[PDB]
């Protein structure tokens, strides 16, 4: 269609989010779940523990 | 798991500590008869001989 300047105005907005995103969004959120699979794999040492 | 686990150890530990405790008393009351008997034999050994 229209050939148009839009193209770099979202370039611009594209970039923006994922460097929040990447900084911001995604350590944190990844943080919090491999923290509870440590949890959970922690649990299964300890069952092991205590028969042991 | 483990932290009833931990307190049978314990129980079981106790009474093992227990009854190894009444076998070493029970062996000095076996050495004690063995040594009376000992000595009530050595003087009728004597006693017997001296007569003879």
């Amino acid at each position: 269609m229209n050939l148009n300047a839009t193209i770099l105005g979202q370039a611009i907005a594209f970039v923006l989010f994922v460097l929040f995103c990447m900084k911001y969004v995604w350590p944190p959120l990844m943080a919090a779940i491999e923290k509870r699979q440590k949890e959970i794999a922690d649990g299964l040492a300890s069952a092991e523990r205590a028969h042991k | 798991d483990l932290d009833l686990a931990k307190a049978s150890a314990t129980d079981q530990l106790k009474k093992a500590k227990a009854e190894a405790q009444v076998i070493i008393e029970q062996a000095n009351k076996r050495r004690s008869q063995i040594l009376d008997e000992a000595k009530a034999e050595a003087e009728q050994e004597r006693t017997k001989i001296v007569a003879q």
